[PDB]
């Protein structure tokens, strides 16, 4: 017959050692990804906060208890509420005042 | 001017060189051959062989049957070629079947060698000695071809396999001398040597009775002092070895000028800096050859094992994506994963791969000692032991094996049956503050308190810096306690607390201890002014260690 | 800015239905001429 | 004035005779010594993009890159062009450097979010679309990703209220209305559908994704 005389494909010699068949397993192997898996709910928390390390003090302060909502209205949480509309700049310093500003009532 | 006409040499000595080599069906040479004119700083095909048309038809059949991997098929058609050319071509042929072979037939054996430290592979010397004799040069002649310079190499290779030392570098010298410009030839004749001494034994002879057939070799090459691999000698044995460097940086930088773009020599070169403990050095240069070359599973090890001892588990994770995505059959790219499983804490996955590693090449010892640190955090001390073990077996001197085995019983409350296994490590690296500090522990755990006082006070000496010094003093200021002589430990006492004005006020912890047992002595000397500088600057230490202080403050400020 | 897949469709149940009748029809009538 | 000319013609917007802001590319290419400037590929990026010519897109993006690690006109075109190769890992070690280096800006983020969409986590990026948008407003990237989580899975019907944000805050892109059509069509309510079609249509005459809609 005619076997080894095609050369089309991925063959036996192509790879150096004609043993490495004995294994041909290794290639089946998912390796693990990088970041979450290494937790093994828990992986996506310990994933969001090792991005969300990546703040300064005031900007994270800003987005403790952030949440925005479908139509663009934010809601913003002072540890008061900052409920705006979004894609208003005038909205975040103010958010950005009452945070770091000195507000108080003196009687 | 002259450099410039070296390299217009250079470049036609490569092309022939890489020709040869390659139409030759030897890749551990031609790979190499390339590469290095690759890597030459920039500035008709040459082809010639004395064969018949009616037996270069065989040439053909033997060329195109040896890369099909039909090693035995193309011995019996070239059974009765009489040229040197093929000659060396059937037996090379029968040689290769033989390794193949035996590959093929061990796989299970992890370790390789014979406890103590043929007839079918003497069949083969016999061959070459037969025909040697029968040809009408011999060597030793200027009308010396390749062909039977590299007959023998195979010669050569051919009996370091079965232990005929002290007989294959003859060999391999008379091969390189008629012919020059065989890395693989170079790399069997680096594993015969085996210590510094005799690298110097034979780097004279390279010089003094040494020289090349100038009629095979191209003009202006046959100098020793402009040749190559005379020059890649010296940078690769001296080092991989760890030898005494002698003509090693003039060198250096000359091989630099000329293969500015090699990647060989940059990863050396990136080698050097891992091998000093230069890591941010070393992590540059290596960045410049991902860059330059992505895709060589050659020294990429020494870079994952540099990534490991950095964290960045999150640059790590890229490497081994990206490594095992090349291909997961080389040495390298079993072990660069298992760095990234390892660093993630899944060592019962990690440990496998380090396995796999070893199997696909048997001479990376390196991955022994880290096959046994996964075994100890898996809590399994036995596996572990057996582990390093091995380790010491295939090669007596290795500090690593010797280190990990020691600590393995350590870990447990063997202290003493580990004095053996730190003893002899402590021959391999004197040099090192680490394991000495180790032994005064093991010492100081077995009562030998006599000896563990020069042990530590051998550790004082072989620190860089002083700082290092501070956890040191105050154990072995202890020690000197227990040996009924509270006089004594005073001076170690002065010199830890010393440390920390000298250190613009460091603060640590082993001071902190200090400051608090001076006061207490000096309150029994009497000397309460003397005391209560001590408190006060202790008074930035633990909840405890504060109010030891603070309590003993009022006391001296008392009678002050 | 990121183009999500443009809308597709393929054959149907109702449609495939129809032809596996009709192909009954044209499978059962002929042999009666036979 | 010709230079200047071929200069302005390459900021010009696509899906218009790209042919001419080709020739006038290779004119003040080979030309002058503005031959492999920032926006001359740059505008070479986006006509591939456009064409959807990815590995060009690649190619001329790591080619720029090389020089310029944090060049921002540049790395929308490369972030979108990577989540549809989806080079997972690019795109990770793209997210650290961007992270370790501007966490002010949006464009880490929406690349942070976009490999979560990568590894499919809509709902988990969601708040990092929204962490995006609201870090810099008038970014239609990172608003319409964020509608694009809204509609991939369920909760169909604030979806709607999303894209209408997106047509009424960015008015004069063709895309937010023709999603706003292909998601009304997705009610299977149709009139509406044809009514935010050719509105698209009309915003924009030559684009493929609305003709096909």
């Amino acid at each position: 017959s005619s076997s080894s005389y095609r050369d089309s494909y991925f063959q036996y010699r192509h790879l150096p050692a004609p043993h490495h068949i004995l294994y041909a397993e290794w290639n089946q192997d998912i390796l693990a990804l990088p970041d979450e898996v290494a937790n093994i709910m828990t992986s996506e928390q310990n994933s969001n906060r090792y991005w969300n390390s990546f703040h300064d003090e005031d900007d994270w302060n800003l987005f403790n208890g952030m949440e925005l909502e479908s139509n663009g209205v934010v809601t913003f949480a002072g540890q008061e509420t900052i409920t705006g509309s979004i894609f208003d700049r005038r909205i975040t310093q103010l958010a950005y005042a009452r945070n770091n500003g000195w507000h108080e009532l003196a009687l | 001017d002259s450099q410039d006409k070296i390299i217009h040499d250079i470049r036609i000595q490569l092309r022939k060189a890489a020709t040869e080599l390659s139409r030759w069906k030897l890749y551990g040479s031609s790979k190499w051959a390339a590469e290095a004119l690759a890597g030459l700083a920039e500035a008709i095909p040459q082809n010639g062989f004395g064969l018949s048309e009616t037996e270069y038809d065989l040439y053909l059949l033997g060329s195109t049957l040896f890369d099909a991997k039909e090693f035995d098929r193309c011995v019996f058609f070239l059974k009765d070629v009489t040229n040197p050319y093929l000659k060396f071509l059937k037996l090379y042929s029968k040689f290769l079947s033989w390794d193949k072979k035996s590959q093929e037939s061990m796989e299970n054996i992890l370790t390789t060698g014979k406890f103590t430290d043929q007839s079918n592979i003497s069949s083969i010397l016999k061959e070459i000695n037969t025909f040697l004799e029968s040809y009408e040069i011999k060597i030793d002649d200027d009308e010396a071809d390749l062909g039977l310079a590299l007959l023998y190499y195979l010669r050569g290779v051919i009996l370091k396999q079965e232990k005929n030392i002290s007989k294959a570098m003859s060999s391999f010298l008379k091969s390189l001398s008629c012919y020059s410009f065989n890395w693989s030839c170079w790399l069997e004749l680096m594993d015969c040597l085996q210590k510094v001494d005799d690298a110097l034994l034979l780097n004279n002879y390279l010089y003094q009775n040494f020289q090349f057939k100038f009629s095979e070799n191209l003009g202006s090459q046959r100098t020793i002092e402009f040749n190559i691999m005379i020059k890649f000698f010296k940078l690769k044995v001296f080092e991989e070895l760890n030898g005494q460097l002698e003509d090693y940086f003039e060198d250096l930088e000359f091989l630099l000028q000329v293969f500015p773009n090699f990647t060989f020599l940059k990863a050396y070169n990136a080698t050097i800096s891992y091998n000093n403990l230069d890591y941010v050095t070393a992590e540059s240069r290596f960045d410049d050859i991902v860059k330059q070359d992505p895709y060589r599973l050659n020294d990429l090890e020494t870079y994952s094992n540099i990534l490991y001892v950095m964290q960045k588990n999150s640059k790590l994770a890229y490497l081994a994506q990206f490594v095992s995505q090349i291909d997961r059959f080389r040495p390298e790219t079993c072990c660069i994963i298992a760095n990234y499983y390892s660093a993630r804490q899944e060592h019962e996955k990690s440990i496998m791969y380090f396995r796999r590693a070893l199997t696909l090449d048997k001479k990376t010892t390196n991955a022994w000692t880290l096959m046994g640190h996964e075994f100890v955090e898996l809590s399994n001390s036995h596996a572990a032991i057996e582990c390093y073990r091995r380790a010491v077996d295939i090669c007596p001197r290795d500090f690593k094996a010797w280190f990990g085995l020691g600590q393995a019983y350590a870990l447990l409350d063997m202290h003493l049956y580990s004095l053996y296994y730190f003893q002899k490590a402590c021959t391999l690296k004197p040099w090192d503050r680490r394991i000495w500090q180790v032994l005064g522990e093991c010492y100081s755990k077995t009562g030998n308190k006599v000896e563990a006082i020069k042990c530590y006070k051998r550790s004082i000496k072989a620190s860089q810096t002083v700082d290092q010094n501070t956890s040191i003093y105050y154990r072995l200021a202890q020690l000197y306690e227990e040996l009924e002589d509270l006089q004594e430990c005073k001076k170690f006492m002065m010199k830890c607390v010393d440390v920390e004005e000298l250190l613009e006020g460091i603060v640590t912890d082993e001071t902190v201890k200090a400051r608090l047992w001076l006061a207490i002595f000096e309150i029994k000397a009497g000397n309460y002014q003397l005391a209560y500088d001590y408190a006060m600057g202790v008074s930035s230490g633990t909840s405890q260690e504060i109010e030891e202080a603070r309590m003993l403050a009022r006391e001296c400020r008392r009678h002050m | 800015m990121i183009r999500r897949a443009p809308t597709t469709l393929q054959l149907s149940h109702d449609d495939v239905t129809s032809l596996i009748d009709d192909l009954n029809e044209q499978k059962l009538k002929q042999q009666l001429n036979i | 004035k010709e230079i200047m000319k071929n200069l302005y013609k390459i900021n010009l917007s696509k899906y218009i005779n790209t042919e001419d802001i080709t020739k006038s590319n290779e004119i003040l290419a080979k030309d002058y010594k503005l031959a492999d400037n920032v926006d001359v590929v740059r505008s070479k990026v986006d006509i591939c993009y456009t064409q959807c010519k990815f590995n060009e897109c690649l190619e001329l993006c790591e080619t720029v890159l090389e020089n310029d690690e944090f060049n921002t006109n540049i790395l929308p075109a490369y972030i979108g062009c990577l989540y549809e190769l989806s080079n997972k890992n690019k795109l990770f070690l793209l997210s650290h450097r961007l992270a370790e280096t501007f966490p002010k800006s949006a464009i880490t983020w929406f690349s942070v979010a976009t490999y979560y969409m990568s590894l499919d986590r809509i709902s988990e990026a969601q708040k990092y679309y929204s962490k995006s948008s609201i870090l810099d407003p008038s970014f239609a990237a990172a608003w319409l990703g964020f509608a694009h989580t809204y509609a991939l899975e369920g909760e169909q019907d604030q979806a709607l209220t999303a894209y209408s944000t997106a047509s009424r805050f960015f008015p004069g892109m063709h895309l937010p209305k023709l999603f706003l059509g292909m998601q009304f069509m997705a009610m299977n309510s149709l009139n509406l559908a044809e009514s935010y079609f050719v509105l698209a249509y009309d915003i924009c005459p030559n684009d493929p994704l609305v003709l096909n809609e």
